[PDB]
C-alpha cells in the first residue's frame, strides 16, 4: 500500500498568523492525469470530517481561501493563513491515487492564547447518592490553557492515590482554554469517616499549588 | 442538497454480525462511488472500502476483506456495510462517503458488547468573583453515550459537559458543569436534562443552592 506519514502530532499556532501541516506518502501521489492525489481534511470533535483540499493544491467548493496545499509528489503541506480560533481541529492527509485509499495520522491545530490559571470549585457528594452507599467529590478546574494541569487529592492531609479519574474538555473554539474534572470516588462509610476533603491544583499559570477544599457536615 | 443519511446507533454482541446504511438523496445515487470509513474511539481515521452502486463492484482494503462487505440496493438508493464475526475492535464510528470526501454521512456509532445496558443516576453538584458554578453527575450507565442539556437547551453560554469516563466497574460517568451569575441561584430554575438513549433514560434533574 501508500502509506501517509504526518510528522507533528500537533502544532501550535497564535490567531491571526500561518501554520504550515506536513505530510508525507511512500510513493509519488502524481497520476499520468498530471494531478498529485493528495487530499486535506479537517474533522472537528463530534463531527464528519470535512474536504479542504483537493488534488494537492486545489481549494474546495466553499473552503475559506486562507487554506491552501502544495506540495511535490511525495512531501505535501497543508497552509493555514490567518488563523482563527475556531480553527482548532484535526487535520487529516489522504491519498486517492491508488487503492486501498490511506490516510495520514492526524495533526492537531493548538491554539495559542494568553496562559490561565483555572478557576477551582469542589463539590461535596450530594445526599442523594450517599443514600446509594457511595460518595463522589468533583474538584473542577474551569477554563484554562495550557492543557496540562496537575491534581492531587488530599483527605484529612494524606495525599490519595489510585481513587481519582479525570476527564478534559477539547480546547474551546471561542476562547482557547480547556476544563477539567478530577472525581474521588470513595465509600459512604469512608466519606463519613473523614473530615477534611481537599484537591491541590498544580498549573503554569499558579506561582504555588492551589487548594480549594471542604469540611464534611459544614 | 446531496445527503448521506446513515442508520442510528447499535449495540450488539460479539461473535454477530451488523448490518449499517447509508441512504443517498440529492443526486443519481448509480454515478458515484460511497466509500466506508471506520474510526475507532479517540483515534484517526481508516479506510474500509468503496463499491460501485451502478455497477455492484468493490474494493475492499485487505485488513477488511473478511470483516466487512458492501451492498447496494438501487431501488431504494441506499448502500450497506455489514460487518461479521464482530469483536470489541470493531467498535467504533462508521461513516459513509461519497467519492472524493465532499458528502459524508452523519456516523453509526456501534458498540459491541456482551454487557448489559444500564441506565445512569443523577446527582446534583449544588453550587455553594460573583460566579457560581454548579453542574450534574451522571453516573453508572452503559453503554455510551450520554447528552446532556441544560433547562431545555435555553442555557448553553458557559456550559461544559465533560467526556465520560469509563470507571473501573465498567460503567461509565460523566459531568456537566455550568457557571451562571451567583445573583440568579434564587431567582432563576437551574435543570440538568439528561438522555440516555440505550436504556432510554431521561432525568430532568433541579440543582438547587444548597
Amino acid at each position: 500500500d501508500i502509506v501517509m506519514t504526518q510528522a507533528a502530532p500537533s502544532v501550535p499556532v497564535t490567531p491571526g498568523e500561518s501554520v504550515s501541516i506536513s505530510c508525507r506518502s511512500s510513493k509519488s501521489l502524481l497520476h499520468s492525469n498530471g494531478n498529485t492525489y493528495l487530499f486535506w481534511f479537517l474533522q472537528r470533535p463530534g463531527q464528519s470530517p470535512q474536504v479542504l483540499i483537493y488534488r494537492m493544491s486545489n481549494l474546495a467548493s466553499g473552503v475559506p481561501d486562507r487554506f491552501s496545499g502544495s506540495g511535490s509528489g511525495t512531501a505535501f503541506t497543508l497552509r493555514i493563513s490567518r488563523v482563527e480560533a475556531e480553527d482548532v481541529g484535526v487535520y487529516y492527509c489522504m491519498q486517492h491515487l491508488e487503492y486501498p485509499y490511506t490516510f495520514g495520522s492526524g495533526t492537531r491545530l493548538e491554539i495559542k492564547r494568553t496562559v490561565a490559571a483555572p478557576s477551582v470549585f469542589i463539590f461535596p457528594p450530594s445526599d442523594e447518592q450517599l443514600k446509594s452507599g457511595t460518595a463522589s467529590v468533583v474538584c473542577l478546574l474551569n477554563n484554562f490553557y495550557p492543557r496540562e494541569a496537575k491534581v492531587q487529592w488530599k483527605v484529612d492531609n494524606a495525599l490519595q492515590s489510585g481513587n481519582s479519574q479525570e476527564s478534559v474538555t477539547e480546547q474551546d473554539s471561542k476562547d482557547s482554554t480547556y476544563s477539567l474534572s478530577s472525581t474521588l470516588t470513595l465509600s459512604k462509610a469512608d466519606y463519613e469517616k473523614h473530615k477534611v476533603y481537599a484537591c491541590e491544583v498544580t498549573h503554569q499559570g499558579l506561582s504555588s499549588p492551589v487548594t480549594k477544599s471542604f469540611n464534611r457536615g459544614e | 442538497q446531496v445527503q448521506l443519511q446513515q442508520s442510528g446507533a447499535e449495540l450488539v454482541r460479539p461473535g454477530t454480525s451488523v448490518k449499517v446504511s447509508c441512504k443517498a438523496s440529492g443526486y443519481a445515487f448509480t454515478n458515484y462511488l460511497i466509500e466506508w470509513i471506520k474510526q475507532r474511539p479517540g483515534q484517526g481515521l481508516e479506510w474500509i472500502g468503496v463499491i460501485n452502486p451502478g455497477s455492484g463492484g468493490t474494493n475492499y482494503n485487505e485488513k477488511f476483506r473478511v470483516k466487512a462487505t458492501l451492498t447496494a440496493d438501487k431501488s431504494s438508493s441506499t448502500a450497506y456495510m455489514q460487518l461479521s464475526s464482530l469483536t470489541s475492535d470493531d467498535s467504533a464510528v462508521y461513516f459513509c462517503a461519497r467519492g472524493g470526501g465532499y458528502y459524508w454521512g452523519q456516523g453509526t456509532l456501534v458498540t459491541v458488547s456482551a454487557a448489559s445496558t444500564k441506565g445512569p443516576s443523577v446527582f446534583p453538584l449544588a453550587p455553594s468573583g460573583g460566579t457560581a458554578a454548579l453542574g450534574c453527575l451522571v453516573k453508572d450507565y452503559f453503554p455510551e453515550p450520554v447528552t446532556v442539556s441544560w433547562n431545555s437547551g435555553a442555557l448553553t453560554s458557559g456550559v461544559h459537559t465533560f467526556p465520560a469516563v469509563l470507571q473501573s466497574s465498567g460503567l461509565y460517568s460523566l459531568s456537566s458543569v455550568v457557571t451562571v451569575p451567583s445573583s440568579s441561584l434564587g431567582t432563576q430554575t437551574y435543570i440538568c436534562n439528561v438522555n440516555h438513549k440505550p436504556s432510554n433514560t431521561k432525568v430532568d434533574k433541579k440543582v438547587e443552592p444548597k
